[PDB]
């Protein structure tokens, strides 16, 4: 029945939730949502078993009705508490509910006819979703014949001064990469969202989802919506924009910050299976942290982030490292074969020139690629541009919407003949220097021989490659632990501090770069044959990154001797 | 202002219980206490029923304003109470907590009372904000206590006035 | 019996609790609460080993009067161990009963809790210190030259004849077998029950105390089908409410006939039918076939497969209510008989309804032998700070940790078995192990290791010739630079016939003897050097 539910059960349910400690309610939560305009509420799905043993097993079967008996109970229990006296219910207001659980996730490949008009739980991934048009509830579907001398046959004028308005967003879902796409490609699905959950999910994230598989019109169509979404914890599966982090988390964080044995701890963090290569690694982690995007009263929106390089003989674990940098806030990865054009296609509906837009998708994330080498030049010029001004322009048809995106970039490579070029002269790149110039890092890889190193890289790998070893003994090391922390920690540290230099750093850095350029020019003159602003404006970013690390705003050049001794590697690499 | 400071005020209030003993190794403490003999009521303050009930010595029963019916009609009196309502002992928000904490091993109806007392609590509290949405012109000679209680008013005390004086000085 | 002595207990004391146990914490937290009742301050103690005990008394080397130790006693003639003991009040209450009587007599500084249907050692002292040979008691203890009020020296002959002919029973004591006996704090419950204490949570704590070693396979209950009268008679007869029990907090606790398969409640099924021994070994699942016979039983129950990989709590209703309503009757006929046992359950409130033993399998998993060097005692202080109703964020972590260990257990068993690491090596069976785990460092988990291999191999590859033979195992500690731990364990299905190995390993110690230790009050354990066992094993065969 419609009323025996609202008559007592839902209406007293919220009223009855009782554990001493005088918290265990959804009443106070409802009011402290109400006060601040939120208009929502969350529940589990296995608390009702703590109230009864039937209603839940009715919630699954006829959800669409129960989830409005809830709304009626919600407002009729909440407007009593709106009343300070009968004189401050200015007017009532509508709410939306959320429910959650921890039961079990599913996969798209089992969404079939039996799992229809029924609650579920899944786990997928996102690509993109629509804009925000509209939808409403009532105003003053079939609109029948009668009129209300004659007035004939359906003369109905909508009075939209007297209509209403809620939201509408149409979310999307693709599967995960480990549920038999092997002999296939991945399918996907489109969705639906209602009132307060637009701008709750940007594309490119891992989801938990609570939804329902229902139709619109025997070949008729699918779709799904949210029935109280939540999110993922792949380490920190969804910790990408919002904050349910608590003072405990800030406390643990900043207590880690002042701990002055964190950076040399973090130079051993990425590889619980690889040996060595530490000076290569001291600034693969700073690349995430980023420096400062300082605009000024003139134009100079100077380059914020940093950029990476590496090229070397195979056999030194390039691929795993870059896959790991993808793994550990948000990022994507391709390598070669992909663009120079952007996406001016045309929805066959309405025949216009829309802009679908994927350096877009790293506007706070980053990007990593291998093979700038083995992808030719028809698609390098748009990326020549993007990574120096970030004002990604468009001028194709009658649109000049030079949008922008702030992304960094990481580059692997492969040179011909190994260190054949790297011993002799000008075959470092085969193509051009202005994407070798326009970067920051300059880190070459070699695989030189020595018997001690040989035997050690022998047994070091065996204990790694023996029987999925690292259950016990990885975290028992000092502090080389928990990428999940690194995700949430970065998404703090980048989004708070506004650091910049001291006085004493400036003169020392100027003199040092002066000596660097002078040494380059002397190599020009000491060989009778043949230094940007970019090098200064990049190495400053490592000071930026370090001060980002320890959370000190102002940093020193003695703090940055490490950074300039990292750049020393670049200098003595391109020594010739 | 604290959760317990006003229990060094409020917990001194009186109830009436039945112990299970004869007179103790000492019979009576020189003071308003009455004599100790099992099987009959005795009137006490509240810094012992805590100490007594969990010392597994006796029973305990409440005053009369703890019921359902009186605290089901006081609310509908309160609904039209444009100012204030009935006040059973004026610090009754704390005796309830210190009773319903331990006592419910034997007390009757130990939840629905919580329901109604919060149902009065919230309505009067939200009342005690709407004084502020009409309090104009620095009217620091005109305000409300008439049948107010104390355990609510510390929930405002350090917020408004401490700044209100040095702010609304201008009028 | 201390309805008379307890009225001595007001002044200062020390409450010791010897080496870690669930009997320990259960029997001791209750006494903590008791002694904060009559306004005394007191002391709870961790023991890591008997050296920790001697230094503890060294650390408590005062004249503290009402000193207590519980669940110990068989270490020394404790008068000899304990010099400053002059008239100090000692208390034992230990269930490891087979103790010498040098500790019992000298009725000043001990408390003889001698009460049993076994009058087996009555003259047991009348010849050891009372008589002697090769030394005025007027006995062999005194002179033996025809001076003691067939030949002049047959005095000694009759003396040693009686001595040794009844060492037939002295060698029966402490030199054939060991065990435990009775409860840890059920006696203490009935003690306190005279003082009008209706603490339902105390009943739960003692239920935890019993259901540890109610494990009729690990350690015997005996009283069990008698405590289905006794404990109910404690609790059921005294009902404070015949009509008012539909209440939120701590509803008056109950009893039901349920099972001892692991963690039926909080996990899915088809992994939790997999980690116990009695359900697994009798269905043989580490081989492929066992999944098939399991599956053909799931047919007869006709549960869904998809459901059998959902948490039991997470299932829909009717199956999850009818589950045990089915399983008890159509499992008796398919190789498994004896998982159903007698236990309890209750909820605090609305969250979920904890299982009366499901703490102990988190407690055993709170033994975190971590390299921080502090954590055993912190594990104790966490454990006794866990069993309440209050601290509950941590019990879930305990359950998680427990299950991941229990599903790491099997991971080694398949690895070890089908390589045939089951070394016979003569009269008994023998196992060896190579490097360290944080899982199975300490020996509780090690006995748990042994007690899956054992049933598996010895039940399934043999005739009935050798199905009754005992067990040993290595266990290395890369912790302490190489010591090569060992534990002794019994043959199959002989409940009362328990360990030979109260001392039996000491045979080889008697022959050669190499750096052996017995630091634990636990007898069923030893500790060695890193690799000095091989010749000691050649000795330790017979
Ligand atoms: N220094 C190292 N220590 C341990 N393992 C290594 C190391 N280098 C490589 N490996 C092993 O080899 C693999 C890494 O090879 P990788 O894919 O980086 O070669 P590559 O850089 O892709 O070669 P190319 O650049 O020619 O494609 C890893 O899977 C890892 O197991």
């Amino acid at each position: 029945i419609n009323l025996q539910a609202v008559k007592k059960k839902y209406k007293e349910f919220i009223r009855t939730f009782n554990e001493e400690n005088f918290f265990y309610k959804y009443r106070d939560t409802l009011k402290r949502n109400y006060l601040n305009g939120r208009y929502f509420l969350e529940i589990e799905m296995e608390d009702l078993v703590g109230f009864d043993e039937t209603l839940a097993d009715k919630l699954n079967k006829q959800p669409t009705e129960h989830l409005e008996i809830f709304e009626e109970a919600a407002r009729e229990v909440a407007d009593e508490i709106t009343a300070p006296r009968p004189e401050h219910e200015e007017h009532m207001h509508d709410i939306q509910i959320l429910l959650s659980s921890n039961a079990n996730p599913t996969n798209i490949r089992q969404l079939k006819s039996d799992c229809v008009s029924k609650l579920v739980k899944i786990a997928g991934i996102i690509v993109a979703a629509s804009g925000i048009s509209a939808k409403a509830t009532r105003m003053s579907y079939a609109l029948p014949r009668k009129c209300n001398p004659k007035c004939p046959l359906d003369p109905f004028f909508i009075m939209p001064d007297k209509c209403k308005c809620v939201d509408f967003q149409t979310l999307k879902l693709q599967e995960l990469p480990d549920f038999v796409p092997q002999g296939e490609i991945p399918r996907h699905l489109q969705l639906f969202c209602d009132r307060s959950l637009c701008e709750r999910v940007v594309p490119g994230n891992r989801v938990l989802i609570q939804g329902i598989y229902s139709i619109r019109k025997g070949v008729r169509a699918p779709y799904m919506r949210v029935v109280g979404i939540t999110v993922d914890s792949e380490g920190a599966g969804a910790i990408s924009r919002y904050s349910n982090i608590t003072s405990d988390e800030e406390e643990h964080f900043r207590r880690m910050a002042a701990s002055g044995d964190i950076y040399e701890r973090l130079s051993q963090s990425l590889a619980p299976s690889i040996f060595g290569s530490r000076d290569i690694k001291k600034a693969i982690t700073c690349m995430l942290f980023g420096g400062s995007r300082k605009r000024l009263p003139d134009g100079l929106c100077r380059r914020g982030d940093i950029n990476v390089l590496l090229l070397g003989d195979p056999g030194t674990a390039k691929s795993q490292l870059l896959k790991f940098v993808e793994k550990v806030p948000i990022a994507v990865y391709t390598s070669g074969k992909g663009g120079l054009t952007a996406s001016v296609m045309k929805d066959p509906q309405t025949r216009n020139f829309v802009m679908e837009g994927a350096m877009v998708l790293a506007d706070g994330g980053v990007v990593c690629i291998d093979e700038f080498d083995k992808m030719r030049e028809d698609d390098r010029v748009a990326i020549h541009e993007a990574m120096e001004q970030q004002t990604i322009s468009i001028a194709k048809a009658g649109i000049t919407t030079t949008l922008n995106s702030r992304c960094s970039v990481l580059a692997a490579a492969n040179s011909i003949f190994g260190r054949w070029d790297d011993t002799k002269g000008e075959e470092n790149i085969d193509f051009m220097p202005t994407i070798l110039s326009r970067f920051d890092m300059i880190f070459i890889v070699k695989d030189i021989h020595d018997e001690s190193r040989d035997i050690t890289l022998a047994k070091h790998i065996i204990n790694v490659h023996l029987s999925s070893n690292k259950s016990a003994p990885s975290e028992p090391a000092e502090g080389e632990i928990s990428l999940s922390t690194f995700k949430k920690y970065i998404h703090y540290c980048r989004t708070h501090c506004g650091p910049r230099l001291s006085e004493a750093a400036g003169e020392k850095l100027k003199s040092r770069y002066v000596l660097m350029r002078s040494g380059a020019g002397q190599q020009e003159k000491a060989s009778d044959k043949r230094i940007t602003v970019r090098q200064l404006e990049a190495v400053i970013r490592i000071s930026e990154s370090l001060a980002k690390i320890r959370l000190q705003p102002f940093a020193t050049d003695e703090h940055v001797n490490e950074a300039l001794r990292l750049f020393q590697v670049s200098t003595l690499d391109a020594a010739m | 202002m604290d959760p317990s400071i006003i229990e060094f005020i409020g917990e001194k209030c009186m109830i009436s219980i039945i112990p299970n003993f004869s007179n103790e190794p000492l019979h009576l403490i020189y003071g308003p206490v009455g004599p100790f003999r099992a099987g009959f009521p005795v009137f006490v303050p509240l810094w012992m029923a805590t100490h007594l009930r969990k010392q597994q010595k006796c029973r305990i029963v409440p005053p009369e304003w703890m019921d359902m019916d009186i605290l089901e009609e006081i609310k509908e009196e309160e609904k039209r109470s444009k100012f204030f309502t009935k006040m059973p002992c004026e610090h009754y928000m704390v005796v309830a907590q210190l009773v319903m904490s331990t006592a419910p091993d034997d007390v009757p109806r130990c939840e629905e009372l919580r329901t109604v007392i919060k149902d009065i609590f919230d309505i009067r509290e939200s009342k005690l904000r709407t004084s502020i949405d009409a309090f104009i012109k620095g009217e620091g000679t005109y305000a409300k206590l008439d049948n107010l209680t104390l355990l609510e008013i510390h929930s405002v005390r350090p917020i408004l006035p401490y700044s209100l004086d040095h702010i609304a000085r201008y009028q | 019996l201390r309805n008379d002595f307890y009225r001595q207990l007001v002044g200062k004391r020390i409450l010791i609790v010897v080496n870690y146990d669930i009997d320990a914490i259960c029997a001791s937290r209750i006494l903590q609460a008791l002694f904060k009742y009559d306004h005394m301050l007191y002391t709870v103690v961790p023991i890591m080993g008997v050296t920790g005990l001697k230094r503890a008394y060294g650390e408590h080397q005062g004249d503290v009067k009402y000193v207590v130790l519980v669940n110990c006693g068989g270490c020394v003639d404790i008068v000899e161990l304990l010099q400053p003991s002059d008239d100090v009040t000692f208390f034992i209450c230990d269930s490891h009963r087979p103790l010498d009587v040098c500790n019992i007599y000298s009725d000043r500084q001990v408390c003889i809790l001698g009460d049993a249907s076994l009058e087996e050692n009555i003259p047991a002292f009348e010849t050891i210190f009372y008589d002697s040979e090769g030394e005025d008691s007027g006995a062999g203890e005194s002179d033996q030259e025809d001076q003691a009020p067939h030949e002049q020296r047959i005095l000694k002959q009759r003396a040693r004849r009686q001595w040794e002919s009844e060492r037939d029973r002295i060698m029966f004591e402490y030199t054939q077998f060991s065990y435990y006996g009775r409860s840890a704090a059920l006696m203490v419950f009935e003690l306190a029950w005279k003082l009008s204490k209706d603490n339902m949570d105390l009943l739960w704590w003692a239920i935890v105390g019993i259901t540890e070693q109610l494990l009729l396979g690990k350690i015997e209950s005996g009283a069990y089908t008698l405590e289905l009268e006794q404990i109910q008679s404690h609790v059921s007869r005294l009902t404070n409410k015949t009509n008012d029990q539909n209440t939120m907090s701590a509803s008056k606790i109950t009893f039901e006939n349920d099972l001892h398969l692991v963690l039926y409640r909080h996990w899915p099924v088809t992994e939790s039918m997999r980690y116990s021994r009695y359900s697994s070994c009798q269905l043989k699942l580490w081989t492929l076939r066992g999944e098939k016979r399991l599956h053909e039983l799931l047919l007869e129950m006709g549960l869904p497969l998809v459901h059998a990989r959902q948490t039991y709590g997470a299932m829909d209703l009717v199956l999850r209510k009818e589950f045990f309503s089915m399983v008890e009757r159509l499992a008796e006929k398919y190789d498994i008989a004896d998982i159903v046992y007698g236990t309890f359950t209750l909820s605090y409130g609305y969250r979920s309804r904890y299982a009366a033993a499901d703490y102990v399998y988190a407690l055993l998993a709170i033994m975190e032998s971590v390299k921080k060097h502090k954590t055993p005692e912190d594990c104790f202080l966490e454990a006794s700070d866990a069993l309440s109703r209050q601290h509950k964020q941590l019990l879930s972590a305990g359950i998680d940790q427990a299950k991941l260990l229990h599903a790491a257990v099997f991971r080694q068993v398949q690895s070890s078995l089908e390589a045939r690491q089951v070394h016979s090596a003569g009269s008994f069976f023998y196992y060896v192990l190579q490097e360290e785990h944080a899982f199975f460092s300490y020996p509780y988990a090690l006995g748990l290791l042994a007690r899956f291999l054992l049933r598996g191999h010895v039940a399934t590859s043999r005739a009935r010739q050798a199905s009754d033979l005992p067990l040993i195992a290595s266990c290395p500690l890369n912790a302490s630079e190489g010591m090569c731990l060992l534990v002794g364990i019994v043959p199959v299905r002989e409940d009362s016939p328990r360990n030979f190995f109260g001392k039996a390993f000491e045979q080889a110690a008697q022959k050669s003897g190499v750096a052996l230790l017995q630091d634990f009050f636990e007898p069923a354990v030893v500790q060695l050097r890193q690799s000095d066992l091989t010749r000691f094993l050649d000795s330790l065969t017979v």
